[PDB]
């Protein structure tokens, strides 16, 4: 069976304009595992990003989290893009910052 | 709600005859990795169920392997190739696909042995039995092969009418037979009115009909 | 009480640079192991990194996690066919009161549960035509049937024991979570109320919204991880354009010792 | 003899009652788990399932309210609290396997009879022997129990030592509310006066024990 992945954005600490924090794509829910993200910073990839292992769930369905470290900014707007059998074109979620 | 119904309800055959019974359900059973979540399962009387068929057609361990299934959308079978006679038992289909997750009705499958001949007794309600109120009179009819007969009790020759229970012995599973008591219960008030108590029996392993009575008192 | 459970996952055609098979291990919603065959060696995450520890202890690891890989490929190869093909197994063991350790062994293919591993009869079994086709190939290896009831009798209720005595403040690990509650206007007439927690562990928590004092409902609501082991939580609701700051929002968490009331202020 | 279920019993109408089936055959912890159950005489009736983990339950919708399904993994071990009962629930219930190997595994059931009516023994008479049964041949003879409630109620003849050509009939519902059956036997005529002949009828659930005596009037 197929399964399409639910995204959430977020930080790791109450984001504050400034100061240094992590930003976390949460992707979930979903199979197969193939599976390509990328965090966007005003439109474009950051370059160095790092993730968890590729688990899964009670469901049986996978998960996946990518982090950077990050510092917000006034000028600043991130985004999660994501890529996956069941997607005809990448979702991209932007990221809430009060979420 | 997804209904299986089957046929048919109820089925005696001979020993070597080849068994077919049909499960429908509402609506189509497939719907996985092409796995169609259909069940066959059996129930001998006093007993628990047990599984037969899993999947569609996969015999469960040690199932006698003249037991098959087939059919694919919503049209099923299960079929003996060749009956023998502990196979007796009732047999349901079940759709484990979509909750609920229901039975056909079941298929009462008896075996068909000989023809055979009830040995019929007649019983006087006991003194005591009245002593507290009513009477009540029994019929036995035993040892016989098929389970239709007909009875009638003759009280002082008004065929009696909605006055009477019939309880019917399981198919024996060792001698194929059947047994019947028919119990008319009456009041003492009624009961010393008449004098002249007969059930007559009539069943296909009998040509002429036949009565055993007794008349209240005196043997 | 807590349990030790193996995420097991192979596939028929990884992506280049991909392992075909690779497992996180899980003391509790904590991850202390990694393994995949690319690197073919077991790893400690987190905490466990600096865990005191009988000096053996990632070797056994290891020899068992690469018994279950020629397994699951095997699995490929005796299942007919193309695929591709995931299987997930899901391999541990509870510990309950007295002691008593409860085992676990269920299998998936492709996103669905199909097998499992009886122990009572030493078993691989499970209806699907496929289930049958690993369970006898997996039961027709010599040995396979006994390390894996070794590995869930014994190796693993063993090292859920020695993780509980030797890691004991990891387990027994508390943060409260940072609250924070917010607003912005959804639609005309309307705006949408935000309660998020940050930095939290133990995973459990829950949130609800109070107007006035009195119960609103929880939000819609959304649980995820941090990359340090902790979590995060975060619910909203739909409320009237101006009413709106008769509001706060109710915590409850492990690591507070009462309830927390979190206000837009 | 891979489970047994337990903690059937009578009650009242309102009342509850909880079940207990202990799984020893498999490991239980690998199992969703499946309740099913079968009003006395009739077909088998889905009723509740349960996930592996124990947090994803279903329920037909003629009970959704009024019962709970639940495991314990711990003493593998599946429970079904029942409460608010009525009619209709009286049946045997089944307890067995669900994914993934649906329906594979059973127990002898629990009897559980949901009724407004009090325990009563039944009254027991004799079935006695005709006086023109011939000489030689066969004569039939039994015993009458009548008036209990509820099932079952068990029969013996000689303590156990008389089983050949033993028929112990099905009981049936009276309209008043009640129930009967008869147990006969049928024995050589010369056996009339030699031997003799006693029913052991045992109803429980009042203990009632009566051994009758059937005798030629
Ligand atoms: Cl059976
Ligand atoms: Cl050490
Ligand atoms: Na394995
Ligand atoms: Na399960």
């Amino acid at each position: 069976i197929q399964r399409t992945p639910k995204i959430q954005v977020y930080s790791r600490h109450p984001a504050e304009n400034g100061k240094s924090n992590f930003l976390n794509c949460y992707v979930s829910g979903f199979h197969p595992s193939d599976i390509e993200v990328d965090l966007l910073k005003n439109g474009e990839r950051i370059e160095k990003v790092e993730h968890s292992d590729l688990s899964f769930s009670k469901d049986w369905s996978f998960y996946l989290l990518y982090y950077t470290e990050f510092t917000p900014t006034e000028k600043d707007e991130y985004a999660c893009r994501v890529n996956h059998v069941t997607l005809s074109q990448p979702k991209i979620v932007k990221w809430d910052r009060d979420m | 709600d997804i209904q299986m119904t089957q046929s048919p309800s109820s089925l005696s055959a001979s020993v070597g005859d080849r068994v077919t019974i049909t499960c429908k359900s509402s609506q189509s059973l497939v719907g996985a990795s092409g796995k169609t979540y259909l069940y066959w399962l059996f129930q001998k009387p006093g007993k628990a169920p047990k599984r037969l068929i899993y999947l569609v057609s996969t015999l469960d361990s040690g199932i006698p392997s003249r037991f098959s299934g087939s059919g694919s959308g919503t049209e099923f079978t299960l079929t003996i190739s060749s009956l023998q006679p502990e196979d007796f038992a009732t047999y349901y289909c079940l759709q484990g696909t979509h909750f609920p997750h229901t039975f056909g009705q079941g298929t009462k499958l008896e075996i068909k042995r000989t023809v055979a001949a009830p040995s019929v007794f007649i019983f006087p309600p006991s003194d005591e039995q009245l002593k507290s109120g009513t009477a009540s009179v029994v019929c036995l009819l035993n040892n016989f092969y098929p389970r239709e007969a007909k009875v009638q009790w003759k009280v002082d020759n008004a065929l009696q009418s909605g006055n009477s229970q019939e309880s019917v012995t399981e198919q024996d599973s060792k001698d194929s037979t059947y047994s019947l008591s028919s119990t008319l219960t009456l009041s003492k008030a009624d009961y010393e009115k008449h004098k002249v108590y007969a059930c007559e029996v009539t069943h296909q392993g009998l040509s002429s009909p036949v009565t055993k009575s007794f008349n209240r008192g005196e043997c | 009480h807590l349990s030790l459970l193996y995420h097991l996952t192979a596939v028929s055609s990884p992506a280049p640079g991909t392992p075909a098979f690779w497992v996180s291990g899980w003391l509790g919603p904590q991850q202390y192991l990694s393994y995949n065959s690319l690197r073919g060696e077991a790893e400690p995450c987190g905490a466990w990194v600096w865990e005191n520890q009988v000096s053996w202890y990632w070797e056994k690891e290891t020899t068992d996690l690469r018994i279950k890989e020629k397994l699951f490929l095997e699995a490929f190869k005796a299942l007919g066919g193309k695929g591709p093909y995931t299987l997930q197994g899901l391999l541990g063991c509870e510990l309950g009161p007295d002691n008593t350790s409860v085992p676990t062994a269920k299998f998936a293919l492709n996103g669905e549960e199909f097998m499992n591993f009886d122990l009572k009869q030493g078993t691989w079994g499970g209806d699907w035509p496929e289930a049958l086709a690993i369970s006898q190939r997996w039961q027709q290896q010599d040995k396979a049937a006994n390390k894996e009831l070794t590995f869930l009798l014994f190796s693993c209720p063993h090292r859920l024991r020695e993780h509980l005595e030797r890691g004991r403040g990891n387990l027994e690990w508390k943060e409260p979570p940072s609250m924070r509650l917010k607003a912005r206007p959804s639609s005309p007439g309307f705006s949408v109320l935000t309660c998020s927690a940050f930095s939290f562990y133990p995973p459990e928590l829950q949130l609800r919204f109070l107007r006035n004092g009195l119960a609103a409902g929880t939000g819609q609501g959304d649980f995820g991880p941090n990359s340090d082991g902790s979590f995060h939580a975060s619910s909203s609701l739909t409320v009237k354009s101006g009413d709106e700051h008769h509001y706060c929002c109710i915590v409850q968490h492990a690591g507070l010792a009462q309830p927390l009331r979190v206000e837009l202020e | 003899v891979p489970l047994v279920e337990s903690g059937g019993g009578l009650v009242q109408p309102g009342g509850s009652l909880r079940l207990s089936c202990a799984v020893s055959g498999f490991t239980f912890s690998n199992y969703g788990m499946v309740w099913v159950r079968q009003a006395p005489g009739k077909g088998l009736e889905w009723v509740a399932y349960i996930d592996s983990d124990g947090d994803n339950t279903y329920y037909r919708d003629s009970v959704k309210g009024r019962f709970t399904i639940s495991r314990d993994n711990a003493k593998s071990s599946l429970y079904l609290q029942m409460n608010s009962l009525r009619a209709e629930d009286t049946a045997v219930y089944y307890c067995t396997t669900g994914i993934v190997r649906p329906f594979l595994y059973w127990g002898q059931g629990t009897l559980v009879t949901v009724s407004s009516a009090s325990t009563k023994g039944p009254s027991v008479f004799p079935l006695a022997p005709s006086s023109k049964s011939t000489s030689g041949g066969t004569a039939a003879l039994g015993c009458l129990v009548k008036d209990y409630f509820p099932e079952p109620v068990t029969v013996s003849w000689n303590s156990g030592a008389l089983t050949s050509g033993v028929h112990t009939f099905p009981a049936v519902l009276q309209s008043s509310g009640l129930y009967s059956l008869s147990s006969v036997v049928t024995v050589p005529s010369s056996s009339l006066g030699t031997q003799t002949y006693i029913c052991n009828v045992n109803h429980k659930p009042s203990n009632t024990k009566v051994d009758k005596k059937v005798e030629p009037k």
